[PDB]
């Protein structure tokens, strides 16, 4: 993730040539980034945030996988394991 | 006694909480109420509109330790439902009708006993202590009587009678009674 | 007692060899009848339905009685949930244990060729102190479970409750063979 | 008795707690049954423990007590007084003797009872025994009077009443409803739901 | 007491000692056989026989006795069992700790060189108090007890039962030679 | 008792409430000072000063008192260990209680404001049977005891012998600020 | 009693005596008891299945205790094919001196100022019931009694003679004299 | 009591409780009453001890009213066969056999805490004496060779005549700390 902040936001890469290992410098600055995954333990963390709730008296409690992927936020993804430097990266959640 | 196991690891009471079911089995003490205050606190929380199953085999115990069930029952928002396993009697009884209108049920063969209390405390000291306690231990039994009765959608007159010596009834006379609503079979 | 420990080859998980046989859907009640035994027994019952509704549960019984309210606890937990179950005497199955032999489903009810099962009226299910008026109740609750025990234990039994009466008067001791010629169990065990 | 375990939900994983530790982790203390040395010491480590976690959150310190030992109710007193955080305070099943002085230590505002609750209030018993000779004896005596006169006084504080008051009220066992002890000035609120 | 805790190769698996014995189809039964003590044994016979139906389970007794419904529980699981049951006396094997040394299977029950094995009738399979009617029941089932485990102790020594009526009216201590010459063992170990 | 679980943050650590205040360098003395309990004071007090040998240690006192010898195992390790030991009385400091807590650093030993701290001359450090020589070496051996006590709390309280001959005599009750007024305790808190 | 817990580097936690155990250290301490015999027995059963050969040292602080649990050790230790070392600490009396004296003859060892007591056995069971169970109990401890002479008078190359006179009462012995009896082979120094 | 769990932080972290802790850096305590089980377990680790590190001292840390002599010879014989040295500490008190074993601490390594009190006393009963006779006198003369064998390797420990130390134990004779280390019993006397 650390290593691919620099890649997604405009840098330049030094690749080999198109021969065997002078190599050719690649501008990304406008080069689009489309990253996708099945985050599986996603909706728990969206679930804990939406329905937090209290346990005990004074307190009050809250009621209770295509709803909560529609919404998710940094928030959850950070918890889930993707880093805030990266998730600004990736401006559009679809 | 070795409490088994079950597939994390639960043991079985801890499985079966997950489920939302709390157990009030042998008598009502201090500490044994408020287990079950922390678990009807904590499964109010897990999920506050799910209904809460308390299943009750007791032969009674403390009445202020059964008012601790009592009040958290009435507060938390979730329904309680109640079933009598083998016996419900004296505060058991009462948990048992104090669960959700509707919601209360006892097996075929469980037995319930209502009755007024006994001794909330000695009644020793000097003639003053004696008749402070003899009024408090009145009071209880006129707020235990008042609160069956409004279980039951009886007369006060008729648990003040009812409850005069020990009065066993059948899940059947419990239901006509009014203290269940339901007898489970299958 | 120290209760072994066995592995569960699946990865591995090492269990208590009870919670290893529950998982087998084997339920123990040793010893007395108590509200603690008693409950134990049911949440295992419980448990082992919501696993498998379909599955028969084995019951093994080696308890010389105990409570009643406790044993029909069991009772009506064995009668409740869906899946029959079979109960097996180990060593002895008396007084209410007697019962919960022969509360399991027909059929399915064994023992062990060497074990004892006894049935009996019951005792005390409670002093019968306090006052003439109070012990009137007590005597009348008594022979209402009496009456109760010995109308369930016919009917398991398919005999008629004059029967059972005479038999549970006195201590009735019964080998495998006399116990499945009563009607308590279906069948023995051997190999 | 066999405490249940509770699994709490973090990121990807899970907690086991027994559900007392899992209460705990909500800022509710109990204090259940007698007040004792041992028992007293763990409700002082438990408010230590919270204010350091959050100073400014509320404590919610529920009380099922008969009473017990006053050295070890004013270890608790003196601990709820002196953190930071609010302590409000709820009566479930009794608040007796020194449980009814810590319920009535709630902060002002905050001190609750559940509708059938049952609270009472009386003058202390023996702090300790008085053998020994009349010296002795005298001298048990006069620390016992000590600590009458100061748990009427920090009582009147509690309830806004005069001490005259509270040494009247409390010379025998004085049962109260949450309704009395609420008129009394012992809490401030009766939940209902 | 401390159980100790050893260590099995295999990765590695943390055992207690009797957990790890278990693991090698050892089954102890030590001091005094009650409803909990052989439940345990009972648990580990069978779940032994489903780790493997074939291979030999060792059981090593050093027992002064105990219930007699509690050993048959033992016993009848032991005949039940599709595995060979191999019986060793360590210490002793006294009262129904011989009566299950000697229901070994025949061919490999073992005593150690200076065990103890000793024979006898019951005593007291519970009290005998209440009515004359009741002492007789208990009386008579205590006979039939009695009879029963002569006839099977009988069984085992390959002996009549006259043999086995004589040799139980009072207690009767044997070496582990004795015991092989009346039949209640098949060889003695030395190394 | 059952002693709360809490969970530091750091990856995550739990403890038990009282491993988490040590962690804090928070060593309590709760309920009779015993070998036992002494030798735990002793066992963190030793412990915090490898941790740390610069930082305060904080000695939460709630007790009657105890064994003379236990206690001043604590107070030899108090003032052996380089970290300065503040002392707190929560509830009550009595006997060695009091000893331990007036044994704190001058000018951080504290008080809560309703705790009482009592001082007293020792009772039997252990009995006094056998022979009238017997007798006279235990009674020498306690006026011994009696007098270090009142030359070290008169060290602690910055007072005459004299004057801790007499208010040691019987029984001494002080309010946080009679103590104070004394030389027990320097402060008194309140928030 | 806290057992504690040490680090074996290889890490393993053990309890200090899993960790002796490890070493092929089993302690019988205190008084012989069906399972304080039994745990001697598992653990002298699993050593040989770790190593057949090597020694297997047995640590004995013990006044005594039951014959036939005693005779449990006593037979795993002559069965199994590893040595067994013997080590008196403190005591060895009773059934604890005998298992002393039951090890590897060679290898039976004492401390310095241990204390190793030898006498007849006492009951091992009451002699109540009708005098033909009196005489049958009588009987049977009595060919106890001869069967630990023999075996005594076995390990330490005595006549038997020698041990009926010995064993008669309470007979106490230094290491030393327990070293010229028979009943340990070395006492150890450093 | 509920023993404090302490992190030991290393290569990680690893929990402990605090003796097992305080084990790690070799110390070993006597606490209480000696037994034969309190006894074998400062064995296990004085053996243990001896394992881990032959040279580096061992630290024997006592608090002991007395207890059983043949628990105590154990712990005593075992002192003296492993290499390493044991320093003895007496903290609070060191009566009878913890007397005895304070003394047995390698010479010039036995300290004391400044207000730890110190008893040597001739031995009790180190069994009953009933039966017969007969049964008596063998009780009584094992007694008196445990009492001249306490008192010779006290003696010895002490630099002192045989004499001195049968004078000294014949009743509970009381030490201060001071007094221990003129006796002999004690080397040093530690204050910070």
């Amino acid at each position: 993730q650390q290593a691919l902040l620099k890649l997604i936001e405009g840098t330049v890469a030094s690749v080999p040539p198109q021969g065997g290992r002078e190599f050719i410098n690649v501008d990304t600055t406008n080069i689009l980034f489309i990253c996708g995954g099945a985050f599986a333990g996603l909706e728990k963390v969206i679930r804990q945030r939406t329905e937090k709730g209290g346990i005990g008296f004074g307190a009050s409690v809250h009621s209770k996988i295509t709803k909560l992927f529609g919404i998710v936020e940094p928030e959850d993804l950070i918890k889930f394991g993707l880093i805030p430097e990266l998730i600004g990266r990736l401006p559009v959640i679809a | 006694y070795l409490v088994p196991t079950v597939i994390r690891a639960f043991d079985i009471y801890s499985r079966l909480l997950k489920e939302r079911i709390v157990f009030l089995v042998g008598p009502v003490t201090d500490e044994s109420a408020n287990l079950v205050v922390a678990q009807l606190l904590f499964l109010e929380s897990e999920n506050p509109d799910k209904d809460i199953f308390f299943y009750i085999n007791s032969p009674g115990g403390s009445v202020t330790a059964g008012m601790s069930i009592y009040d958290t029952m009435n507060f938390i928002k979730p329904d309680v439902s109640t079933l009598c396993l083998g016996q419900a009697a004296s505060m058991g009884a009462f948990l048992l009708s104090a669960g959700e209108k509707g919601k209360r049920f006892a097996l075929p063969n469980s037995r319930i006993m209502i009755h007024q209390p006994l001794i909330s405390g000695g009644l020793g000291g000097q003639a003053s202590d004696i008749e402070i306690h003899a009024r408090e231990l009145l009071k209880i039994k006129e707020k235990l009587n008042r609160l069956m009765a409004k279980h039951c959608d009886r007369d006060l007159a008729d648990l003040e009678r009812d409850t005069d010596r020990d009065n066993f009834m059948s899940a059947e006379e419990a239901k006509e009674y009014g203290l269940i609503d339901q007898i489970l079979e299958n």
